[PDB]
């Protein structure tokens, strides 16, 4: 019987396809002006119309390339692979979807580039001194986490121009520091010193050649340096298959975009590279500082991990900036850079603990949905990101690509990849919403019966003011007949009121501030649900009173966002790991918790109860976390094992519990150990005492 | 929306001069003519030995787009001594900033450098020059004996400037006092008056200036941007200034008093690095005589649809209120990296609607990043956030971006017509463009068909060609047009009429005009002035019954109209515009006479009725409410019948229900044609006799406030019949209810204490927490989840203080969070134990000595809570039972509450009561193994 395809998609082949993925068409008058067009597929097939005629195109997602994921990183010969399918061909029909997956891996022994970009303001002279030892010292540590490593060097001290630099009050001051019994080199801006070599020894050599300059103004021009170190990838020499660390070390405030106007530098940062043969940033004195947005898109495009190695006095500052430049890390630097080694090492593990996908060149009318599988086989939906990982781990993501209608006659390609990774899934999209017989269709007057109309795919539409199964009655004065199976049941309604039943069909006379389609004047283009003012909350198109939502919108009203960042907290975890994200808002779970991200829970049990099951987990091989096999992931606090606790006058928290052996375990907890948390356990739990009188 | 973009006036300076970097109008009182002033800060001049001193150009509008430099200073550098310049003019960016008021014009070189008179320096103090006819004075406030970065050495005075009503200059010096920045203001009379060329550091008498501050405030750049306007009630223009690096690059906007340099208000940005303060503007956007503040933060990153940061720029819009509290809203750019908040230029009343307007520039936007200017119209509400026009940059880059919109000036009707015009500067291509506003006109179109219902039998008038008669009717259109400003009196309109609009689409043409015998007809009409509603009539006939078959559909008469463009313009081709919110067509409709009884007049009988699906609407949040409506016609056919459910616009309309075949799915739309508040649903054009309809209309009512006891909907059916054309009006109450799911819950942070208590021993008279026992926290939380709020409540804690005469849990201190006071019936911490640095089994207040804490809770709203943090120490002495060893004790406190008051004092309420108990179990764990008859020892 008449179902969806029948009521809507009986106007033509494209209309039939455009209705739904369920629909199919006939060819070459298989049932000559019989009755049923489109309907479904089995039904149409059941009505003889069968052979080279079905016209039922299925959607597809053929994998074109899927090399296996690698085991080693430095082990090449075979090109290193961290994303399991690399290219995948998608064919979608109109208003249709197909799903697929992508396995991302944090590969063991992956090579690493480390470019050291340092402030050389006078304050950094004692820093520079202790850095000479670095390099070979850094090489021996990285030896552990990686095999094939290479490092480089660059330095910055703001634009050499008339506000920041010592203009030239005397000429002698062009070589500054005359003011205070000493000597320092002139202001330079950005100076690339060492291209990324694997000859670690020469790092120590070049750093010893360096010397500091001086700046009148407190803030400095690091962002020129960060930008140029990022985009002059030929000069700096970043490899393709390797992790990129841009260690940015400063002890000062920083100039930002639009500051340059004071200097009379009114030209915006172009994003291009401008470090020539002299290895100096030649745009320095003519181009303005880059904006955070521009810094973000170039760091992302060249897969560079900006590490903020800043001093305590100015750490809050760069933490806030870091937070506006997602993916960036920040650590506390010493007054003399003693602790750089560990900051770099700590930063590396930071940025290889996480894996978030990216999407580039996504066709406008296409929309994607992500589920994340990152712990065991637990699938957390609406998530494209995963954290808490460690080198060797492989996560997985499930993707659903859905098209809305029938886009341009052109095969479009786009890319899904992890942030900072070389590897990527490339998705070739072809929109399959035209029938094979479309082109083989000549209307030109005749051929569609003894008249003048238009012809194609086993049926014909007659020209302006005619229609009819074959070709009859131009404009009423003839209508008086037919009647038509017009309204289902034939209870008298003509064509949903707004329309007149002619020639075995309807003439929807209305054109009421919009479109009006459907063979019984079924569908309104406008009469749709309202959230407040606009149609689909102003986030969707409408057809037969049904909202088709824009990308990143869901629900019947198209008012439910698919964003998760609003559910995120500075914690890192989603909804404070205490709730689920629904339309970019956390619905809090049973702990009696509240707040925008479920961060508040004054009536929650104390940390002790959550740490013990991880002590029992880690140190006793038992508990809930052990049974779910979530020990190794859900807690990377350093559990040490003391023989005694201490009234140390520090952040101590004595937790005691009776274990299943019936012994009283006691452990103190210690956070803010430089932004990280360790956990001490008394190695001698208190137990019952059986007869021990020398026996 | 009325800026002529076809033929704007185009001006250009020499290449590389940054011609257009600063723009303004020159409106001298000595002349009937007006000019425009373009700053060209990199322009070379004839000044001896000075490269790129920059200049300012006076440009003729009176045809001839040629520009002439204003000769401010034709001299090169002065000399401290021989072969030892006192100053450096080359590269001074003179013309980087340009403002004029009447005959006076101020221009500044914010990169002008100055050797000190103490040491050999090169300090960018900045200078300005004030001209008036031939008289020219130099105004260089920052060039004083305060001579380094700690002083005004790097001041760059003239970076931004402004004249006040009255006559007084505001000047921005963003480098003063270690780049804290500075505002300085001076009387124009004073500058000219006290000018002395033999003195480089002139001291003006009534100078107002911001002073140096603490070093945290360094590198803030006060005076980066500047604007003037009255904010401290009445009197004089006060000083507004952007401070872009303020508050850790959050940026700020300071406002100082005009009378003295006293602080009035500050604004602060939400996002660091976004340059909140780059640009500022003051102008009364809502026509209430109160200046309103606009703040550009052009590098702002809003959040995309994906959730990702994206640099689009943002403009803040703060509406001033007679109170003092500004009423602020935000306005985001439309393209990534097109710097939306770069320039905010008040236009005055661009369209003369009665409210001021404003132009906001995204100077690196548009396809081929040529630059865009968005223009936004003001309204009583505030600024209309949907821009009414987009001025597109025209010139492509030579190298540097053209930066069209980087500077702008409006508010000056440079030609005759009573509409302000606009200068846009494009310095990257050394151009400036004047856009001039077009005249706006309001038309009032009339349409009527005198015989509304057409009787096919009534064939009065005869058809011209033939010798027979037809059932004809009269159609009459009419136009009244008028508009403010200079515009012609003779207005030409091309009117077009169409019979049976919703039918010509493929189907038969049921009505035609008498003389043409066509459904379409044109008419070159020529109305004038304003008021004279000029008319023109036409008689249209109806076809013979003998076969247009449709007799139920209405015959919609459609009228549209268009202005003629060039026959309307002035001498230099300034064509007038129609009012953007005025439709250029109107619809009326006739219905063929069908049924209506022997008397030929259709008399309907319309009835409407509803019922309460859900009887309650709980106060304090949004609430879903659907009401079923029964509209029936028991009389004759009602033409254009439609239900008018007037809803209390504390409620919104979602839609008709399509979740039930028992209800009809009507065609509905919400509207408010001044004061009205209604959804209008179609009940059929001819709603035939006896046609009863059933429909569901779902809503959501927000009503959070304590207004009326109920909420009222009025509904009635209405039609276009001459008689009995409406139903009676029918009200429908809905009862507002109170509901406040209030809950109490508690916890004991150490829920247990194992009694092998480490490093403990008895102290005769103890001090410290260590000497008494471990800390036991008991947090108690009362939270109102429920939609409705409560205004008062009582909280009662019962605390197990002592068992027998032994002190169990000893309370050191309790804390409170939220609207709540508390009182303990016993002195807490009697023993003065201070340190902080932050029935055998169950022992409750039944069997134990009770310490009570009463608390008086204030108003808790939906999703809010009061919290009692009770910090106590366990009195170990006791549990070392000197009676004999031990036993497991469960120390239980309990807290109950009672809600006593609600803010909805005129509505059914009810006291809410509940309680919780939190427990701290003290046990040993480590306890004796088997042994027969011995005893214990200490
Ligand atoms: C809009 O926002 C802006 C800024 O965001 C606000 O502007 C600030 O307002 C503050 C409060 O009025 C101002 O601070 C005051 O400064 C004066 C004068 O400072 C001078 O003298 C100081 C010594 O007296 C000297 O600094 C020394 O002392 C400092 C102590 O703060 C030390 O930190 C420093 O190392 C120095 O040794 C300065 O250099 C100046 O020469 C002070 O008198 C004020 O003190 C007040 O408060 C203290 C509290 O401890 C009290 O004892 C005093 O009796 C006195 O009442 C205060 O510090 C600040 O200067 C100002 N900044 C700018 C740039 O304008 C603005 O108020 C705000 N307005 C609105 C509408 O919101
Ligand atoms: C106002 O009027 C002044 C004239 O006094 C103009 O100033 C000079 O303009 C020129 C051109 O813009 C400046 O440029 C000079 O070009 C040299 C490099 O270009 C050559 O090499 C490139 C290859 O890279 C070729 O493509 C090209 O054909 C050239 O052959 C520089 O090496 C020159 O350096 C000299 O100037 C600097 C300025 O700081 C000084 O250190 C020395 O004098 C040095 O010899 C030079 O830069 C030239 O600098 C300008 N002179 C100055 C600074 O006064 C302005 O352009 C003009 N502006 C306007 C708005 O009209
Ligand atoms: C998109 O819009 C729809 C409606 O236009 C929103 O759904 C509405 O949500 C309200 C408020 O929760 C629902 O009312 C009631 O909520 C209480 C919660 O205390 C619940 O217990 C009741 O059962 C009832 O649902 C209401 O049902 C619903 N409106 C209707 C009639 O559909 C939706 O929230 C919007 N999406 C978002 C989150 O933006
Ligand atoms: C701290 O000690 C107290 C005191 O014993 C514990 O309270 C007891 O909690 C248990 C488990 O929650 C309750 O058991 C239940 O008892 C009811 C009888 O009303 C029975 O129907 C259930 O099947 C169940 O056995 C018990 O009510 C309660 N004590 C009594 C006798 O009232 C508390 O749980 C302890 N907390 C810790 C740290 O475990
Ligand atoms: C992620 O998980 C959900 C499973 O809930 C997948 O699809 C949803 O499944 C059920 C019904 O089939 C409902 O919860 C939703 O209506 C479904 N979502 C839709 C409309 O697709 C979802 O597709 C999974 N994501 C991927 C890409 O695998
Ligand atoms: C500068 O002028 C303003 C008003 O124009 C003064 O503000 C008032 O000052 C008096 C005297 O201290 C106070 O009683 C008022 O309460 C102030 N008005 C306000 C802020 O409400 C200000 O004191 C003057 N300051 C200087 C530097 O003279
Ligand atoms: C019969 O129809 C004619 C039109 O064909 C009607 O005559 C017009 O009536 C309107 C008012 O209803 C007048 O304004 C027109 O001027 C009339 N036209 C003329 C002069 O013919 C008429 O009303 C109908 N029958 C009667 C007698 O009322
Ligand atoms: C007659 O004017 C109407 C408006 O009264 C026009 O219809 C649409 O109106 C919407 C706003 O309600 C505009 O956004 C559209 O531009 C209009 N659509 C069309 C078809 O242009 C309409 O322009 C006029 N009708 C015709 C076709 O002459
Ligand atoms: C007080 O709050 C309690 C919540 O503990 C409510 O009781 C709940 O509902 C039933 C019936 O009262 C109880 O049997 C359950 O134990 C409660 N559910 C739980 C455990 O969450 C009760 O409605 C309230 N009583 C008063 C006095 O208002
Ligand atoms: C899509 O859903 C899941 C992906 O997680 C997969 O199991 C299933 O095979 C896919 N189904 C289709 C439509 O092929
Ligand atoms: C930076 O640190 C965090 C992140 O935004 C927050 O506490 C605060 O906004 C910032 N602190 C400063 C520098 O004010
Ligand atoms: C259409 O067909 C008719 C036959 O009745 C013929 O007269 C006419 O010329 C044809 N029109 C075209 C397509 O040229
Ligand atoms: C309409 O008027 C114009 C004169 O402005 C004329 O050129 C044109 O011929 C007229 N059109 C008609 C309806 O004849
Ligand atoms: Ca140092
Ligand atoms: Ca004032
Ligand atoms: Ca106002
Ligand atoms: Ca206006
Ligand atoms: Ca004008
Ligand atoms: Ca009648």
């Amino acid at each position: 019987g008449p179902n969806i395809c029948t009521t809507r998609g009986v106007s033509s082949c494209q209309q039939c396809l455009a209705v739904s993925p369920m629909c199919a068409w006939c060819s070459d008058e298989a049932l000559p002006l019989g009755s049923p067009r489109c309907d479904l597929k089995e039904n149409l097939l059941k009505d003889n119309c069968a052979p080279e005629s079905i016209e039922f195109p299925v959607s597809e997602a053929r994998v074109l390339e899927d090399r296996p994921l690698s085991d080693k990183g430095s082990g090449d010969s075979s090109q290193v692979t961290q994303v399991s399918p690399q290219r995948i061909a998608l064919r979608l029909r109109p208003d249709d979807s197909k799903n697929f997956s992508i396995q991302v891996r944090q590969v063991e022994d992956y090579p690493v580039d480390i470019y050291y970009l340092m402030d050389l303001s006078y304050s950094m002279k004692d820093d520079l001194w202790s850095i000479q030892n670095l390099g070979t010292k850094l090489a021996t540590q990285m030896r552990k986490l990686t095999s094939n490593l290479r490092i480089g060097f660059g330095a910055f001290v703001d634009k050499p121009v008339s506000p920041y630099m010592y203009i030239s009050p005397p000429e002698a001051l062009e070589n500054p520091c005359y003011d205070m019994k000493t000597t320092c080199l002139p202001m330079f801006g950005y100076k690339h010193v060492l291209t990324l070599t694997d000859q670690v020894t020469r790092f120590n050599e070049e750093v010893k050649k360096q010397s500091v300059s001086r700046n009148r103004d407190a803030p400095e021009g690091g962002f020129d340096a960060i930008m140029q170190a990022t985009v002059c990838d030929e000069k700096i020499g970043w490899r393709n298959d390797a992790s990129h660390l841009l260690v940015f070390t400063t002890d000062a405030k920083t100039h930002i975009a639009l500051d340059g106007r004071l200097a009379g530098i009114v030209q915006p940062n172009d994003g291009q590279c401008h470090v020539g043969s002299d290895n100096h940033y030649s745009a320095s004195t003519t181009m303005d500082y880059p904006s955070l947005g521009l810094m973000t898109e170039k760091l992302s495009q060249k897969n560079i991990n900006l590490i903020f190695a800043v001093t305590e006095n100015v750490v809050n500052l760069y933490q806030n900036y870091s937070e506006l430049i997602p993916g960036t890390t920040v650590g506390v630097l010493s007054m003399d850079s003693s602790n750089v080694l560990q900051l770099i090492v700590d930063a590396y593990g930071k940025i290889r603990s996480k894996v978030e996908l990216e999407v580039r060149d996504l066709p406008e009318e296409l929309s994607l949905s992500f589920n994340a599988t990152c712990l065991n086989n637990e699938v957390i939906p609406g998530l494209k990101s995963c954290m808490g990982l460690k080198i060797g781990d492989t996560v997985s993501f499930s993707i659903e690509a859905k098209v809305r209608g029938c886009p341009q006659e052109k095969e479009k390609s786009f890319t899904i990849k992890p942030v900072g990774f070389k590897d990527s899934l490339i998705v070739q999209v072809t929109f399959d919403c035209d029938c094979a017989c479309q082109a083989q269709a000549e209307p030109n007057s005749h051929r569609c019966n003894n008249g003048n109309g238009t012809f194609e795919c086993g049926v014909c539409r007659c020209g302006p003011g005619w229609l009819g199964s074959q070709c009859e009655c131009s404009e009423e004065d003839y209508r008086p007949s037919q009647q038509d199976e017009c309204s289902p049941r034939e209870g008298q309604p003509v064509c949903s009121q707004r329309g007149e039943c002619l020639c075995g069909q309807c003439v929807c006379h209305s054109s009421d501030f919009g479109k009006i389609t459907g063979k019984y004047c079924e569908c309104d283009d406008f009469s749709c649900v309202r959230y407040k003012g606009e149609m689909c909350s102003g986030h969707g198109q409408c057809s037969c009173g049904d909202c088709l939502c824009d990308s990143d919108w869901t629900g019947y009203y198209c008012n439910c966002t698919t964003r998760t960042d609003t559910c995120m907290s500075s914690n890192g975890l989603l909804c404070s790991g205490r709730g689920k994200c629904e339309c970019g808002s956390c619905v809090c779970i049973q702990p009696g918790s509240y707040g925008d991200t479920c961060e508040k829970c004054p009536t929650c049990p104390d940390a002790c109860t959550f740490k013990k099951e991880c002590v029992e987990c880690k140190k006793f091989d038992r508990g809930a976390l052990h049974d779910e096999n979530t020990c190794n992931r859900y807690c990377r606090d350093e559990i040490e094992s003391v023989k005694e606790l201490k009234d140390t006058g520090k952040d101590a928290v004595n937790c005691t519990y009776k274990n299943e052996d019936d012994c009283v375990v006691r452990f103190q907890y210690y956070e803010d150990s430089s932004g990280k948390s360790i956990l001490y356990v008394v190695e001698e739990p208190e137990c019952p005492k059986g007869p021990d009188i020398l026996v | 929306f009325n800026l002529d973009v076809d033929s704007p006036a185009e001006y250009s300076g020499p290449e590389g001069s940054y011609f257009g970097f600063a723009v303004d109008f020159f409106v001298p009182s000595a002349s009937s003519r007006m000019f425009l002033l373009v700053g060209a800060p990199k322009a070379n001049t004839t000044q001896p030995g000075i490269v790129e001193g920059g200049q300012v150009l006076k440009c003729d509008w009176s045809s001839t787009r040629r520009c002439q430099p204003i000769e401010f200073d034709a001299t090169g550098n002065r000399d401290y001594a021989k072969d030892d310049p006192l100053e450096f003019k080359s590269h001074q960016w003179f013309g980087a900033s340009v403002r004029s008021k009447q005959d006076k014009i101020l221009a500044c070189a914010p990169l002008y450098h100055w050797r000190t008179e103490m040491k050999q320096e090169r300090e960018p103090v900045g200078t300005c020059f004030l001209q008036d006819g031939t008289k020219t004075v130099e105004y260089a406030p920052c060039r004083s004996q305060d001579i380094d970065a700690d002083g005004q050495g790097f001041c760059q005075g003239g970076f931004s400037i402004d004249f006040t009503k009255a006559d007084r200059v505001l000047l921005g010096g963003p480098g003063s006092f270690y780049w804290q920045g500075q505002l300085i203001s001076d009387q124009v009379a004073e500058i000219v008056s006290k000018y002395d060329p033999n003195v480089y550091s002139i001291k003006y008498n009534n100078q107002l200036a911001t002073r140096t501050a603490q070093a945290i405030f360094d590198d803030s750049y006060l005076g980066y941007s500047v604007a003037v306007g009255d904010f401290n009630g009445d009197g004089i223009d006060d000083f507004v200034s952007g401070v872009p690096r303020a508050a850790r690059t959050l940026g700020m906007v300071y406002i100082y008093d005009g009378k003295n340099m006293s602080s009035l208000y500050n604004f602060t940005g939400e996002q660091m690095a976004a340059y909140f303060g780059f640009s500022v503007a003051a102008t009364d956007i809502n026509g209430d005589d109160y200046a309103d503040v606009f703040i550009g933060a052009p590098l702002f990153m809003d959040r995309g649809s994906d959730g990702k940061l994206q640099e689009v720029g943002q403009v803040s819009v703060s509406l001033q209120r007679a109170s003092g509290d500004f009423q602020t809203t935000k306005l985001n750019g439309f393209e990534v990296f097109a710097r939306f908040g770069s320039a905010i230029a008040p236009l005055g009343d661009l369209d003369q609607d009665g409210f001021n307007d404003i132009a906001i520039a995204a100077p690196y936007g548009g396809e081929d990043k040529k630059g865009i200017v968005y223009i936004f119209n003001g309204r009583s509400t505030g600024l209309n956030a949907v821009p009414s026009q987009i001025l597109e940059g025209q010139w492509a880059a030579r190298s540097m971006p053209p930066s069209f919109g980087y500077s702008m000036k409006g508010a000056t009707d440079i030609d005759k017509n009573g509409y302000p015009d606009l200068i846009v500067g494009a310095f990257g291509v050394d151009r400036a463009i004047l856009y001039r506003a077009r005249p706006v006109i309001t038309v009032n179109a009339g349409l009527e068909v005198y015989p509304s219902i057409l009787n096919q039998d009534n064939k009065t008038c005869s058809l011209p060609g033939t010798a027979l008669k037809v059932s004809c009717f009269n159609v009459r259109f009419c136009l009244k047009a008028d508009g403010k400003g200079v515009l012609p009196r003779k207005l030409n309109f091309q009117v077009e009429l169409l019979l049976d609009k919703l039918k010509q689409k493929g189907a038969i043409r049921r009505a035609l005009f008498l003389y043409s015998r066509s459904p379409s007809h044109s008419k070159n009409m020529t109305i004038s002035r304003g008021g004279l509603m000029q008319c023109e009539e036409l008689i249209a006939y109806l076809r013979d019954e003998s076969e247009f078959r449709d007799k139920l559909t209405p015959i919609t008469i459609f009228m549209e109209y268009r202005l003629d463009y060039r026959t309307a313009a002035d001498t230099t081709g300034l064509q007038p515009i129609l009012n953007q919110f005025t439709p250029a067509n109107i619809s009326r409709q006739a219905h063929i006479l069908l049924d209506c009884g022997e008397d030929n007049v259709c008399k309907p009988k319309l009835e409407v009725s509803v019922d309460s699906d859900q009887k309650k609407i709980y106060i304090g949040d949004d609430n879903p409410l659907t009401l079923i409506v029964k509209a029936q016609n028991q009389g004759e056919g009602a033409y254009e019948a439609e239900l008018i459910v007037s809803i209390p616009l504390q409620a919104d309309f979602i839609g008709v229900v399509r979740n039930n075949e028992a209800l009809a799915r009507l065609s509905c739309a919400f509207k408010t044609e001044n004061q009205t508040r209604q959804v209008v649903c179609d009940l059929g054009n001819p709603m035939k006799a006896g046609t009863q309809l059933l429909a569901g209309l779902r809503f959501s009512v927000h009503q959070q406030s304590e207004m009326d006891t109920s909420v009222k909907f009025d509904l009635q059916i209405q039609s276009s019949n001459l008689f009995d054309k409406v139903s009676p009006v029918v009200s429908h109450k809905v009862d507002l209810a109170v509901l406040a799911a209030v809950e109490i819950r508690g916890v004991s942070s150490p829920d247990h204490v194992f009694l092998p208590i480490p490093n403990w021993e008895h102290k005769e008279n103890p001090e410290t927490e260590e000497d008494v026992g471990p800390v036991v926290q008991h947090i108690y939380e009362l939270r109102n989840n429920g939609p409705s709020s409560f205004s008062k409540a009582m909280l009662h804690l019962q605390w197990p203080y002592k068992y027998n005469n032994n002190t169990l849990l000893y309370i050191l201190h309790y804390d409170i969070d939220g609207p709540m006071n508390c009182t303990s019936d016993m002195e807490i911490n009697p023993l003065r134990i201070k340190i902080s640095s932050l029935d055998i089994h169950t022992l409750g207040c039944g069997v134990a000595q009770c310490l009570k804490i009463v608390c008086q809770v204030g108003r808790l709203d939906r999703g809010k809570s009061a919290i009692l943090y009770v910090k106590s120490l366990l009195w170990t002495e006791t549990f070392m039972n000197k009676e004999n060893q031990n036993h497991s004790y469960s120390l239980k406190s309990s807290a109950s509450f009672n809600v006593i008051e609600f803010p909805y004092k005129n509505l059914p309420i009810e006291d809410i009561t509940n309680s919780t108990l939190v427990t701290t179990n003290v046990t040993w764990g480590i306890q004796p193994a088997p042994m027969p008859v011995p005893v214990w020892v200490i």
